[PDB]
């Protein structure tokens, strides 16, 4: 996360590490959103174009975590992976269309005043909050600047913007399963999510019931922080009835 | 650079 | 899940975070 804070403890429950068995490493991001269920980009796991290409033995998932480097004793939970299921037609070839995985935990996971899950939105809920100029939140433990790493979790809130501006900002294909989000040049704020920070939520506070609903998941950017460029989030509510097949199904 | 896991994780 | 959005050390002790106003604020 570039240009954010430190978040604070239990700010963000649902955030998830992923997690590289050999060599240890941070992987990405992703979210926690039931018991035995955990949210990320399926670009986390699956780019042919850099040789990536994980199993489920690759990776663990760690949650309820602060610290990115520590192993936080009696606080974080970390869970091995049953199952990935990756969205049938996420697209890595061209521009990360419906960049969306689930990742079925072999165990369900405790809860803790650290560990709690996130809200999916529904269609009411996504209709009124996602809009330009509304402000959603982005965590993550990815680099501090496009060109290092923090010592514990980031947190950045960021403005979403109006879709013309979002397609007049890149040469790449926008689709309606991605929206940006982002400062424009002349509003002085700045952030954005950066490497390592994908996969994590992109997460709005309802005015209504007062919860929080995971809206997107970081997918793609050019470059980090740049002026005129903004950060591309899967849209989860267009992809819902994806996340719904698998969850019944499975 | 990170502080190694417990080992049942990784068994 | 029933509780779902609802963060043990904030929204069910009813105590904000430091930032969570600038989000309200921007529903306009
Ligand atoms: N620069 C390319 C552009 C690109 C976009 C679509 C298809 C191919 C390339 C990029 O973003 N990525 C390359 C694969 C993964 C992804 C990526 O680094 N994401 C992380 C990140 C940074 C900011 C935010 Br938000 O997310
Ligand atoms: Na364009
Ligand atoms: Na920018």
């Amino acid at each position: 996360i570039v240009e954010g804070s430190d978040a604070e403890i239990g700010m963000s429950p649902w955030q998830v590490m992923l997690f590289r068995k050999s060599p240890q490493e941070l992987l990405c991001g992703a979210s926690l959103i039931s018991d035995r269920w955990v949210l990320t980009a399926a670009h986390c796991l699956l780019y042919p174009p850099w040789d990536k290409n994980f199993t489920e033995n690759d990776l663990l998932v760690r949650i309820g975590k602060h610290s990115r480097t520590r192993y936080e004793r009696n606080i974080e939970k970390i869970s091995m992976l049953e199952k990935i299921y990756i969205h049938p037609r996420y697209n890595w070839r061209e521009n990360l269309d419906r960049d969306i995985a689930l990742m079925k935990l072999k165990k369900p996971v405790a809860f803790s005043d650290y560990i709690h899950p996130v809200c999916l939105p529904d269609r009411e809920t996504a209709a009124s909050l996602l809009q330009a100029g509304y402000k959603g939140r982005v965590t993550g433990w990815g680099n501090l600047k496009e060109t290092g790493q923090p010592s514990v979790l980031q947190v950045v809130n960021l403005p979403i913007v109006e879709r013309p501006v979002c397609k007049d900002s890149t040469r790449i294909r926008i689709t309606d399963n991605m929206f940006c989000a982002g400062y424009k040049p002349d509003e002085g704020k700045r952030g954005d999510a950066c490497e390592g920070d994908s996969g994590g939520p992109f997460v709005m506070k309802s005015p209504f019931n007062n919860r929080w609903y995971q809206m997107g998941i970081v997918s793609w950017g050019e470059g980090c922080d740049r002026d005129g460029k903004y950060g591309f989030y899967t849209h989860v509510f267009r992809l819902k009835k994806w996340i719904q097949k698998v969850i019944d199904q499975f | 650079d990170f502080e190694e896991i417990p080992e049942e994780y990784l068994q | 899940e029933a509780d779902c959005g609802l963060r043990p050390l904030f929204e069910k002790k009813s105590l904000e975070d430091k930032t969570e106003r600038e989000l309200l604020e921007s529903y306009i």
